[PDB]
RNA sequence: CUCCACACAAUAUAGAUGGAUACGAAUAAGGCGUCCUUGUGGCGUCGCUGAACCAUAGCAGGCUAGCAACGGUGCACUUGGCGGAAAGGCCUUGGGUGCUUGCUGGCGAAUUGCAAUGGCGUGGGGAUAAAUCAUUUGUAUACGACUUAGA
RNA sequence: GAACGUAGAGUUAAGGUGCCGGAAUACACGCUCAUCAGA
């Protein structure tokens, strides 16, 4: 492979595991931040190996896990040209971490990111609920929009990271209601 | 082209002290009289040593079918040249008229044997009168009682550019 | 006679339809070709598979038929480019063309040109066999389309049955007999 | 339900000197050619290739190799002229002939009567 | 009321040509609904106009017209030869050209 | 997004001048209607081309008069539903308000003299959400680039 | 295939007539399905 640099420092998930629609609606991945490495003593339970019922010392890697929060969803409909999102749905209240993520000059911006979107819950939700029922109707696969609690982390970047997660539970309507 | 029957008689020339030779008669299938006469000489030289300068044609005639309404059955003797060797061949033809049978015979011989009109030498065309003298099986296939079958090739020439119908061989 | 001609591809031959369309585009008739995945090729699957192989040393059926068609038109000319700009080609029948009639070209029909007892080839299976990973997406949309089209046709037949009833009760009138006198 | 090539199958020569005349297969020659006669329609007895003719769903009983006077007898006794005229397809053929026979004042009367019939039907419509 | 057409529209197909040499003088016309040369005998000698629209307004209108006439048939499909006063610009291949009924025999 | 200056515009570019007018499959089979025993049932029909169908009178479609019906139809609304494959369209409620050639009227047409087709750009100001440069970071870095953080 | 002044009109030789490409996706009869026929 030609060794050209990464596009984003947040690496892309090109393939997700297989959808089982007999299991409850649940995530398929997560985004954390690796802290470091240490050494763990444990017992090996491996018959067929000489080290069975024997103390092994093992190198591990620990990734810090802040709890992740869902702020949106994205439904993809199948085209004969490939997957295509017909829309994305956002929630109303989004943090300065996430509104910071859209901005390059947050420190001097008027922070006008999702202002008129907040007027879409000033209404009953008619456009939004129309879109939810649309993603119930269309959009065979569902991805959710998630970001991390990066302020609960010793990272100096106050800007949290947004990602899509394919939701391999059952029932697209129950998925988007979930 | 579409051929024609021809009564063609030749008498090779009455010489001094030889009056009235024997008036050799043949029957030629040809598109015109001219190639009929040429084929008549082409057989007469093969009969015996004549030339077109040696004799003459007595009478060129067209002869029609007496009953061109009835479907007759025919046994035909042909000789021709698979170029190096000759061999005879006997074919049986179900046809209304004689000359159409000879037409179809030339088409079949040119189809299966790559033989030209000059290479084919007709020996005899005669009507098979009664049934079961049809030795060939494929003509005998049409000698059955109360014969019925469906049309093959329901495909026809549509004569137009686009069709609204999504057509069907509906037969 | 029609501004835009909509041509179904189901049950058709590659080259004969390509020749017809390539002639009509150079004639100036605007053409959209729909349900392209159901084009049929003479000969077995395997021969045609080897033909796409030794050509290849684009996988969509539209690209295939566009290739065949573009070979017939003198593509390098500006006139040929305008003729190709007249063309649209689609696997399946996307909107808006789903609500319109799809004509057929009888001289490129499989069932008329092919002798029975011959192997042919489905273009969609060929494209999927050479790496066009969208054929299941196609039939899924086409199933929904056939559902809604069966609904439409069931409504249409009932309404035209009502029209038939109204024309039946309109009959025996003297204006109907005068149309009969004129032939209608 | 199939039509079959057979004796007594009344046929219609779509292409030729007839270009549509009712005839009848008197005898078959092969898979390609047959013998026909159309003496009521006026086309004589002749051999024909089957491409030049189409089969009609009508038939009757006709003797094998029947002569022309016998043919016209069995034709009239079949009375398939009337059975042909009663068929909607021959009605359509006569109709498309009559449409070509139209005059422009006739065609204008067609326009007017279509207007008036449409008025009466649209009154009959939207009440039932 | 709805239609005002006193002509038959038909496609300017091409110039008369061999494989290598084309004649711009004779032009080739496809008249709609004509497949036989016998039907094209009706269209012999008829007055043809190519109607096109210019940018400028020459004499009270921006629409200009070339004229000419049918000379003879061409081929088996009812394709029709035509000769105009000035020849065609050949970017009008496959263009709709109006064929009028005068000079009428009927 | 907005205030002055002037260039076309109320248009058309590969070819407008009645209508692109929608089941699907099978073909050595289909469809339609109908009946029942709902079937691979029976009966009848149909194809054999769209040469169909729909629309189509009125100054390139004038101005009026009634007769009859509660039709048809345009437009702007208005009601609700359907449409995501590229939905960008379809269908409907309810009135309005036109035309109505379904019928019958009454005035105008000419001399065009016998054919000649007959809102969008610029140029100068005003307002605005952001972005960039600059500062700064280092998970990055030859340099860009990446990447923090800052009213 | 044809010894060629410049044109117009017609007719043809050879060669073709699915599309490029002008002109029959004519007609008729048989043969070939080739896991790189054949033209």
């Amino acid at each position: 492979l030609p060794r050209k640099r990464a596009a984003s420092i947040r690496a892309r998930v090109k393939a997700f595991p297989k959808d089982d629609r007999s299991k409850p609606v649940a995530l398929t991945s997560f985004l954390g931040y690796k802290a470091g490495m240490t050494t763990i003593v444990r017992d090996l339970d491996r018959p067929g190996s000489k080290f069975h019922k024997r103390e092994v010392v093992e190198a591990v890697t620990v990734v810090d896990t802040p709890p992740v929060v869902v702020v949106g969803v994205v439904g993809y409909v199948e085209t004969p040209r490939g997957l295509r999102s017909l829309t994305t749905v956002w929630a109303e209240h989004l943090s300065d971490e996430v509104k910071r993520r859209f901005y390059k000059n947050w420190y001097k911006s008027k922070k006008k990111a999702f202002t008129k979107y907040s007027a879409k819950y000033a209404q009953d939700g008619a456009g939004i609920e129309r879109e939810l029922a649309r993603i119930k109707k269309y959009a065979s696969v569902v991805r959710v929009l998630v970001h991390t609690q990066i302020r609960k982390t010793p990272l100096a970047q106050k800007k949290a990271h947004l990602a899509e997660i394919q939701l391999n539970g059952g029932s697209i309507s129950e998925k988007v209601d979930w | 082209a579409h051929f024609k029957e021809y009564q063609v008689i030749g008498r090779r020339l009455p010489t001094e002290s030889v009056p009235e030779p024997k008036l050799f008669r043949m029957r030629i299938f040809a598109s015109n009289e001219v190639i009929a006469k040429s084929r008549y000489w082409y057989f007469l030289q093969k009969l015996h040593k004549v030339k077109k300068a040696s004799g003459e044609i007595v009478s060129i005639n067209q002869i029609n079918e007496a009953h061109p309404t009835k479907v007759k059955n025919f046994g035909v003797w042909v000789r021709y040249d698979s170029r190096s060797g000759t061999h005879n061949m006997y074919k049986e033809i179900r046809d209304v008229s004689r000359v159409a049978a000879v037409e179809t015979l030339y088409q079949d011989m040119a189809a299966r044997h790559r033989a030209r009109f000059r290479s084919i030498h007709i020996l005899k065309v005669a009507e098979i009168e009664k049934t079961a003298d049809v030795k060939r099986q494929y003509v005998k296939q049409f000698l059955t009682k109360d014969l019925k079958f469906p049309l093959p090739h329901r495909v026809q020439k549509s004569t137009k550019t686009f069709s609204y119908k999504r057509p069907s061989t509906f037969y | 006679v029609e501004p835009v001609v909509v041509i179904d591809g189901k049950g058709h031959l590659v080259g004969r339809l390509a020749s017809v369309v390539a002639k009509q585009l150079l004639n100036g008739q605007k053409i959209v070709v729909v349900r392209a995945e159901e084009l049929n090729i003479s000969g077995e699957f395997f021969r045609n598979k080897l033909k796409y192989h030794d050509f290849l040393r684009f996988r969509a059926p539209s690209r295939i038929f566009y290739k065949a068609l573009r070979g017939m038109v003198s593509h390098k000319t500006a006139r040929g480019k305008a003729a190709l700009e007249r063309l649209k080609v689609f696997e399946g029948i996307p909107p808006p063309y789903d609500k319109k009639k799809r004509v057929v070209v009888p001289q490129a029909l499989r069932v008329l040109r092919l002798k029975p007892g011959r192997k042919y080839t489905t273009l969609g299976k060929l494209s999927t066999s050479v790496g066009w990973k969208y054929e299941d997406v196609v039939a899924k949309l086409e199933a929904k389309r056939k559902v809604s089209s069966a609904e439409y046709y069931a409504k249409k037949r009932a309404f035209t049955k009502k029209v038939a009833s109204a024309n039946a009760t309109a009959a025996e009138s003297d204006v109907a007999k005068q149309l009969a006198a004129l032939g209608y | 339900n199939w039509r079959l090539v057979e004796v007594g199958r009344v046929v219609l020569i779509k292409k030729g000197q007839s270009a549509g005349k009712l005839a009848a297969i008197v005898e078959i020659i092969d898979q390609k050619k047959v013998l026909i006669d159309g003496p009521k329609a006026g086309v004589p007895r002749q051999a024909i290739n089957l491409g030049q003719v189409v089969l009609t769903p009508l038939t009757f009983a006709l003797p094998r190799g029947a002569r022309t006077a016998t043919v016209s007898k069995k034709w009239a006794a079949a009375a398939v002229c009337e059975k042909w005229a009663a068929s909607s397809w021959a009605k359509k053929i006569a109709q498309r002939e009559r449409r070509a026979a139209l005059t422009d004042f006739e065609r204008f009367q067609v326009m007017v009567l279509r207007k008036q019939k449409r008025y009466t039907v649209k009154k009959a419509l939207a009440k039932a | 009321a709805e239609s005002h057409r006193l002509y038959v529209k038909g496609k300017h197909l091409s110039y008369q040509r061999s494989k290598r040499v084309n004649n711009p003088n004779v032009s080739l016309i496809k008249i709609e609904g004509v497949a036989t040369p016998q039907d094209a005998q009706f269209y012999l000698g008829k007055r043809i106009a190519y109607v096109y629209r210019a940018s400028k307004e020459v004499r009270g209108s921006k629409i200009r017209v070339m004229w000419g006439k049918v000379t003879r048939t061409h081929g088996n499909s009812g394709v029709v030869r035509a000769t105009f006063r000035n020849n065609l610009p050949a970017k009008t291949f496959g263009a709709s050209v109006r064929i009028f009924l005068y000079p009428s025999n009927i």
